[PDB]
């Protein structure tokens, strides 16, 4: 366990679950959240073959396993899965008896109430945690970057949200939420690589496609002369190696796969795109406090790591927003670990001590108290 | 209500008799003073069999009292118990004391063990020929001096120097055997046995049955017990010219002897000890050529430990970079270099009827083959020394009555319970099963003697879950040892996933790999390190042919007569030793020791509790209290009834008592309830 | 019988029946499986002349006997023959009362169900064996070689199969089976030696041809410069002695007789050849787990003992498979006794104890239970 | 040639190539698409023996020919084959000089772009067709059945696709494509008949297996009581005659061979099966237009002719979909000729006249214009 009764901070966030003790500056446990099942008949005896594979063992044997992503779009689908993944993160990675430290979990905004009610119920009644608290993934990014106050434009593999935070207060009348996330870029890439001739259908290929998206994708400055010029010459075409030893060439689809985050008509959703989401989020605040947000709008979340996101977002705001207005985008380079670093501070480095949910209050109140306390 | 014991940190059961407090909130004063708010009632003694309370408080109080009374208080219990006083025994091992032990039957048998030795000699004279006495005691309990005093008492009794030859033989045995364990910098060697054959009382024959050697100490070692004392003595360099004649390097040079940084030890002068061992071998009658061959054999074992194995498909063959250790090993063993290399890397014994195939084994197999050759060679070397030991000992002229004596390593703890320690725990478990069977037989004999109809197996359950089933833990370990690519953690997952419930044993905590098992000496979690690498063993025929037909004459005599699981052969050997011990009349003796100060008038209640737990003295007390512990005669029960408030009158005043023939076989808790009724 | 109630392991495998106790490392009984009948009239009295010759007595008197191979292509043809050969292997070689030990039999993959149903029926109802089990000749080769996981490319005198095994699981959607086996190489050699001038028609010659195939055959590296160069000089031509005392010379047919295993158009079957069978077997697995199989593809079976099989197979994969890909062929030299050595372990050295077919279940279920249990 | 300059409509579709003039109601040319090669040595002079057999002559001589299916899974493998089959369909069947009429070809959705670029290139540059157009096999089924708007669930021997079409518009964000097609049912049947004892390995047997699949297969209502009950009695067992004169009996494999289209775990692919493919295709459309598709989902393609497909699909939707919802499956009985009948209308009976690719535009643009025009 731990050499101190400091609390435990872990984001589950539907992608790569991040976990570690409070008061650190580095997360001590990171793995891709995934639940594996053997799909084929076994004949060889004695190599374990246990029907519950999870995490970093799961990407090792990922050729003969089905894949089950447990958390989708910010909603939790199957509770046996999260019951499994909590137990695996606690007992195998940080080897911690969970009844020694309180915990801090998180969510996106606007998630359904039964989900938070289940999550609050489970750690108390199955793990007997002393205390629990739920934070907001919009908030802690600012405690990560230091208190600059503004728009937190964070998009992970689950969702995308737009929360303005001013001066110590949040604005619940004008937050936003979209579903173009990491998964939809994967699934657009699946239909996109099929144009070249390649073909991927099964879910074991999904984490391979995720790798190519993680490497060879960059957000073009213009979306017309790029898609004309790379169609005019192969200067953009690079290569990659599938784990068999093949060589796959990539055309203009290095940029068209995250292009649709600024043009979400391609995948058939109807919405604004994330830049107009940011702008319409700002226009629903007051005319008094506006000009801070234009200079203190902060990115976060691992889907915003494509090399060109900053200049593209800046040019799009500058064309969109009123003219004589200084616009300034922070893009801190630990952003893929931003949120947990936020959970680094807020658990340990505050007066956050009576603000915990004492389990006594849970035994007196039931689950729904986590509605009326933590936000 | 006020007279009781009190559990505390230092005084684990302090007989605190101050105030009758509440049932669980027990707030009173004590010997240390006023205490706060559940230990049992409290009431130097020779026997606590008639005590009002049969508890660890009264037992520890009698222990500390006899430590203060300087008496080696041996309770009768069909088994005695003494303490190493770390002092001289005047008029206790004396010949007049031996004459009194030969004379006084009932009186002197209380604290004295030579009187118990005379009783055992009379029982052997009472046509109970097959008889032996168990000697419970740890490293530094004085069991060797106790056995010497018992041999002196037997020579005073049986008449008929074997004791001096036994004294001269223990230096040759322990040097080949002992190392620097966590409990002793001069540890034990192995299980040792002795048998004195009597020619109608004339004790004339010498025999030994020392088995269950520490074969795993050849290559796998992780603590200061790595260097065998013979191995360290050869590493000490008992001859400087023969070192260059044997190409013997430094003590750090041998990689097989490079285990856990215990090269220099502040416990032995192994050059002078090696000279003393050579003198003892000459006293046994070893030839100088025989001594040179033994030294050359140990040197060849060291060079073979230094013989590195290496990795076309390179994973089935080896190479040679420091081939000097290979060539010196070939020279010191007097066999061909290419022939020994082929016997290493080839393993080619696959024949059908006239065909023959050469299965060129892998590097991980190759290192195991080297380890197997070494473990064969050293075991053959210990066996030849045992043969010479039994030769220089000399037995009787086909005698039929012998008395046995046994000294084996018992239950123990460490920072981690290794598979060697696990096998030692299994040995102590089988020994405790036999001792508990003897105690239960004595209890049933005492019940049938007083005609008491008095209406353990979980130890047999632990033995079954460990080894005895076809799906046992030793069996599953052997099973996973065979099928390749068996990960150690994967072994642990099945280990905790088969027999998961239903034991005094389960999986570890939030850790990597360990198996917690509550043996009779308490709960130990053996840490699942490379037991799957330790228990591997192999015996091939061509290695036996190369050992038999090599040019070294003594080595040819060490393997002249030329299934694969160390747990399997260990189970067979331990079962054989238990079956051999089953044929004799049992006695038991417990050697305590004041190991705190290693001096007189000192006591370590933690170490004494560990001694009573490991030897099962507390367990024997529990098994005795399980039956009818209180037993007082009808006159004794009448006196107790007169003290409280004639057998029918005592039954009317009283109404688990069971009046037998003349005694009242009752419970000690009933005796304590009667004492509380007498006090109130 | 036996000094222990360990089970009994015997492969019948249509060629040389291998038999022996479990827990050994050497098969104690080996003979060529063959049933002999006298074909000519007897006149001399009293020399036995019993009309059921079998096995090692059968190759002694093989001049005046018909030959009847009982098992063909993995299928059993006549059940009186296997009833004979089981009884001869039990009572004469290992002298064992069969009702004392369970037995382990085997098959190729994809053998017809009535065959396994007959074999399961016969030992129970005619020999009263306590227990029975059927294994797969694809599986036990890995327990022979130690658990390397890969393609088991095994070809005996019966069949050739290609089974991938990964990590404790088998892949039944992509196994293969061909019929180019030992017998077809004999029968190609019969038509091939007739080109030189020699002539063999009767079935007593068949085991003589089998001997020359067992000795003087080797797989050429190239199949063109070899067949041109040995046609240019007699450096390859060797000699052999028929049991009369004749001397027969062999031309380029030392290599052309197993050449057709990489070119099976010669004998008029239409298939791929065994190397393309291996490659097409691998390509029908996932792209995730591929690169293990290229380095852990394991040969077996006595038809793969021709001196040159390893380098030829390696060069053919390396030309065929994608390029930058380490390919590695294990070829353990006890391979002709591989399968039985596999049966050495799996019977005795496992938890294989409730997995036996208790004969009680056979009396309650009938034969078809051996369908639903053993695979 | 033709008595009118109406265009020419032919689907190639990897199976049976259908061809005929526009404006008809019946296809005038139908043959199994196959390319034949002689594999054995000829000695008899003068019987043609030409090494390019194709089509209906090819199933006549199909004992001594190799078979080469030219188009696989919707992709075209060898372009000499399609160059052959186009020339044979034009010059021998409809005897038409191809430079007199425009042509209409088709595809599945999501086929690789180089394929359509090759097909567009070849008719223009080798046959000098006046005009060309590529349609979608999802579309024309509705013009076949009359404009009911819905899910087109069509599966031929190439592929299976799921396209929703609403009200005059298609939904490219949620089409589907699977590969369980006619060929995989053949290859499951090949491994299935081998369980009974029969054995088929060579490619000349493939068209024989195709016949038995075309006749004696029907989709069971339940998949458990059928596979228990036919295992309890031989009421389902029928017989068939191989062209030698043998009689082969069929067990429960009349229904298990197309059972796997609703359980595609058997052949080791990982997917949903076609009914859950249909349901997941519908759930990725809007909540506004849903209830039309439940009542206007239309089958097509010759793999959906097994007697029981309609009730099985209906029961599976009704258990799967939300309850109080009228579900209605059209199953028009000319469905095996549906697509070409669709090509009957759309070429001739529209304003489809400037929508053709004038070959002038091809000479000015190159092949890639067939990307930007026809869809
Ligand atoms: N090049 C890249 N570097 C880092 N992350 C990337 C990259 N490309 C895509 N990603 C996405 O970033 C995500 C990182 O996890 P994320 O979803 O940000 O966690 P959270 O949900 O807690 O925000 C992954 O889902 C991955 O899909
Ligand atoms: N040189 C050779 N050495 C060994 N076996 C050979 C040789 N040449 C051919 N063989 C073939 O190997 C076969 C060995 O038996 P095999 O069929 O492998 O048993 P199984 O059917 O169990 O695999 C024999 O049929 C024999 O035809
Ligand atoms: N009983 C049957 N009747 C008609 N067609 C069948 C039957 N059984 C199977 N089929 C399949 O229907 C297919 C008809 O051709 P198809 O592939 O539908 O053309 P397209 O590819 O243009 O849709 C053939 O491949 C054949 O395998
Ligand atoms: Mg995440
Ligand atoms: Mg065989
Ligand atoms: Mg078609």
């Amino acid at each position: 366990d731990e050499d101190e009764t400091t609390a435990l901070v872990c984001d589950n966030g539907s992608g790569l679950v991040k976990a570690g003790f409070a008061g650190d500056d580095a997360p001590r446990a990171v793995f891709p959240s995934i639940v594996g099942r053997p799909r084929h008949q076994g004949v060889m005896v004695g190599m374990g073959q246990k029907d519950s594979y999870v995490g970093d063992e799961a990407q090792s044997k990922r050729g003969i396993l089905t894949l089950k992503y447990p958390i989708e779009h910010g909603i939790i689908t199957n509770w046996d899965d999260m019951e499994k993944i909590w137990h695996h993160t606690f007992y195998n990675e940080l080897r911690v008896a969970p009844e020694e430290h309180p915990t801090l979990l998180t969510e996106a905004p606007l998630n359904p109430k039964a989900n938070r009610e289940k999550m609050t119920q489970i750690m108390f009644e199955t793990f007997n945690v002393p205390a629990m608290y739920v934070a907001i993934q919009a908030v802690l990014s600012l405690y990560a970057s230091g208190r600059t106050t503004g728009i937190v434009l964070d998009s992970g593999d689950g969702v995308t949200h737009n929360v303005p935070i001013y001066e110590g207060y949040a604005l619940p009348h004008a937050i936003m939420r979209l579903d173009l996330a990491g998964r939809d870029l994967t699934d657009y890439l699946m239909k996109i690589l099929t144009e070249r001739g390649y073909s991927f259908v099964t879910t074991a290929e999904r984490e391979i496609v995720r790798d190519i998206k993680e490497k060879l994708c960059y957000v073009a400055l213009d979306f017309e002369n790029e898609m004309a010029t790379a169609a005019s010459s192969s200067s953009l075409e690079k290569s990659y190696e599938l784990p068999d030893g093949q060589v796959i060439t990539i055309g203009n689809e290095r940029f068209r796969c995250p292009e649709t985050l600024f043009q979400p008509s391609f995948i058939g959703m109807e919405s604004a795109g994330i830049h107009e989401t940011t702008y319409n989020s700002i226009m629903k605040c007051d005319i008094d406090i506006r000009k801070d947000l234009y200079a203190n709008n902060v990115m976060s979340g691992g889907t915003t790591m494509y090399p060109g996101i900053a200049d593209r977002m800046q040019k799009e705001i500058t064309a969109l927003a009123p003219s004589t207005m200084k616009i300034k985008i922070i893009a801190p380079p630990e952003r893929k670990y931003s949120v947990w670093i936020g959970g680094s501070i807020l658990a340990s480095l505050s007066t956050f001590q009576q603000m915990w949910i004492t389990k006594q209050e849970y035994d007196e109140a039931g689950p729904s108290i986590v509605h009326r306390k933590c936000f | 209500g006020s007279p009781a014991w009190v559990e505390d940190v230092e005084t684990v059961w302090i007989e605190a008799t101050v105030v009758k407090l509440d049932g669980d909130a027990i707030t009173a004063r004590t010997v240390n003073g006023d205490l706060v708010e559940a230990l049992p009632r409290d009431e130097g003694v020779d026997d606590m069999t008639k005590l009002s309370y049969l508890h660890e408080p009264g037992v520890l109080h009698n222990l500390y009292t006899r430590f203060k009374h300087d008496e080696i208080y041996t309770f009768t219990g069909n088994i005695l118990i003494a303490v190493n006083p770390f002092t001289r025994l005047p008029h206790l091992f004396n010949t007049y004391m031996m004459k009194q032990y030969q004379d006084a039957q009932p009186g002197d048998l209380n604290p004295h063990v030579y009187s118990v030795a005379d009783a055992a000699y009379k029982a052997m004279m009472e046509e109970m020929k097959s008889q032996a006495i168990l000697v419970s005691g740890e490293s530094g309990a004085g069991k060797t001096e106790t056995t010497k005093q018992i041999m002196q008492y037997l020579a005073f009794v049986g008449g008929r120097s074997v004791e001096q030859q036994v004294l001269q033989s223990n230096p040759l045995l322990e040097a080949f055997g002992n190392a620097k364990t966590v409990r002793n910098n001069n540890s034990s060697r192995f299980g040792k046995f002795v048998e004195i054959q009597f020619n109608n009382g004339k004790i004339s024959g010498a025999a030994v049955r020392t088995y269950l050697l520490e074969r795993s100490r050849v290559t796998q070692i992780s603590s200061p017990e790595r260097n065998y004392h013979c191995f360290y003595q050869l590493v000490a360099g008992a001859s400087p010219e023969d070192a260059e004649r044997l190409k013997l390097g430094p003590p750090d040079s041998f990689h097989y002897l490079n285990q856990s940084k215990c090269v220099e030890v502040g416990a032995i002068d192994d050059c002078k000890e090696y000279q003393l061992t050579r003198e003892a071998m000459d006293i046994v009658g070893i030839t100088t050529e025989e001594q040179e061959a033994i030294f050359r054999t140990i040197a060849a074992v060291l060079h073979l430990g230094n013989i590195e194995f290496d990795s076309s498909d390179a994973s089935e063959v080896s190479t040679e970079k420091s081939k000097f250790h290979l060539k010196a090993a070939a020279e010191m063993l007097m066999c061909d270099e290419q022939m020994l290399e082929k016997s290493l890397t080839t393993r080619i014994m696959k024949a059908t009827r006239t065909e023959s195939i050469t299965k060129i084994l892998n590097k991980s197999q190759a290192t195991d083959n080297r380890d197997s050759i070494a473990k064969t060679i050293y075991a053959k070397l210990f066996d030849w020394l045992v043969n010479k030991v039994n030769k220089s000992i000399g037995q009787d002229p086909h005698s039929t009555v012998l008395i046995g004596v046994l000294d084996i390593y018992g239950f123990e703890s460490f920072e981690i319970n290794s598979f060697e320690q696990f096998c030692i725990n299994l040995t102590n478990e089988k020994l405790q099963q036999h001792f508990n069977t003897h105690v239960f037989k004595m209890e049933q004999a005492e019940y049938r003697k007083e005609e008491i109809n008095w209406d353990f197996v979980d130890n047999i359950d632990v033995l079954d879950l460990i080894e005895k089933k076809p799906l046992g833990i030793i069996a599953l370990l052997d099973e996973a040892c065979m099928l390749p690519r068996s990960t150690a953690e994967s072994f642990a997952r099945k280990l905790g996933d088969t027999f998961n419930n239903h034991r005094r044993f389960s999986k570890h905590k939030f850790k990597r790999t360990a198996f917690t098992i509550d043996h009779y000496a308490g709960q130990v979690e053996y840490r699942a390190d490379l037991f799957l690498e330790k228990n591997k063993d192999f015996v091939v025929p061509e290695h036996q042919q190369l050992l038999h037909a090599s040019r070294c004459a003594f080595v040819s005599g060490l393997f002249p007569a030329d299934f694969m699981s160390i747990g399997s052969q260990f189970k067979l050997q331990l079962a054989a030793l238990m079956e051999t011990l089953k044929l004799t009349a049992p006695h038991y003796i417990r050697c305590v020791k004041p190991n705190m100060q290693l001096k007189p008038q000192i006591f370590e209640n933690k170490n004494v509790l560990q001694q009573l737990r490991c030897s099962g003295v507390l367990e024997a007390v529990r098994i005795s209290c399980a039956g009818f512990p209180t037993r007082r005669t009808f006159e004794e029960f009448l006196d107790r009834f007169g003290l409280l408030h004639e057998k029918v009158a005592c039954q009317n005043l009283l109404e688990g008592y069971q009046i037998g023939k003349t005694k009242v076989f009752l419970r000690a808790g009933q005796m304590a309830i009667l004492d509380t009724l007498r006090s109130n």
